[PDB]
């Protein structure tokens, strides 16, 4: 699922 | 927000931006001291920044205010993204006026069709990256149940909605997460997910704010 955190939900 | 406009220096006075050193989400003032955002946006030691166009610039009506408290979803659940809401309080309370102001939560559920406002300054590309320095804004639909389910199959909860366009094209984005979804003056959604961003078939999904209220109202009355 993509979360829309910049600049990714995954990225932090 | 892609496939958006320039919303204007101050014309949505509830916009916030969560800032650790850069703007990372947005969120939604609903009184001087309480901010609603997405539960994925939750991170130690906030700034709030609010009263901001020119994110990169101090144009002079800015507020920075720290997060004192940060309320996370009992329910939430990261894997699923079901109740996708946080409550952030400030350390000291916001000076409302024309520029910084509360948005009202709702009272009931909004329908499919209803026309909404999605602002924030996340990516205005859904191919590659571009990002704003000032406010973006999409009017953008609510779409009915049955249209969220088959664009996303065993992925939509009750507490979601989606709204856009399945054309493609006109959607919220990374860096739009915690912001608001405005509809008939009322805070119905928060940006949560999507698949990419303005893709065909593939519209914004978002936190469904009236399920929430009462639990709203009784987590500002206890803190
Ligand atoms: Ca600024």
């Amino acid at each position: 699922i993509s979360a829309r955190k910049y600049p990714s939900d995954w990225e932090e | 927000i892609v496939g958006g406009y320039t919303c204007g220096a101050n014309t949505v006075p509830y916009q916030v931006s969560l800032n650790s050193g850069y703007h990372f989400c947005g969120g939604s003032l609903i009184n001087s001291q309480w901010v609603v955002s997405a539960a994925h946006c939750y991170k130690s030691g906030i700034q709030v920044r609010l009263g901001e166009d020119n994110i990169n610039v101090v144009e002079g009506n800015e507020q920075f205010i720290s997060a004192s408290k940060s309320i996370v979803h009992p329910s939430y659940n990261s894997n699923t993204l079901n109740n996708d809401i946080m409550l952030i309080k400030l350390k000291s309370a916001a000076s409302l006026n024309s520029r910084v102001a509360s948005i009202s939560l709702p009272t009931s559920c909004a329908s499919a069709g209803t026309q909404c406002l999605i602002s924030g300054w996340g990516n205005t590309k859904s191919s590659g990256t571009s990002y704003p320095d000032v406010l973006k804004c999409l009017k953008a639909p609510i779409l009915s149940d049955s249209s969220c389910k088959s664009a996303y199959p065993g992925q939509i909860t009750s507490n979601m909605f989606c709204a856009g366009y399945l054309e493609g094209g006109k959607d919220s984005c990374q860096g739009d997460s915690g912001g608001p979804v405005v509809c008939s003056g009322k805070l119905q959604g928060i940006v949560s997910w999507g698949s990419g961003c303005a893709q065909k078939n593939k519209p914004g999904v978002y936190t469904k704010v009236c399920n929430y209220v009462s639990w709203i109202k009784q987590t500002i009355a206890s803190n």
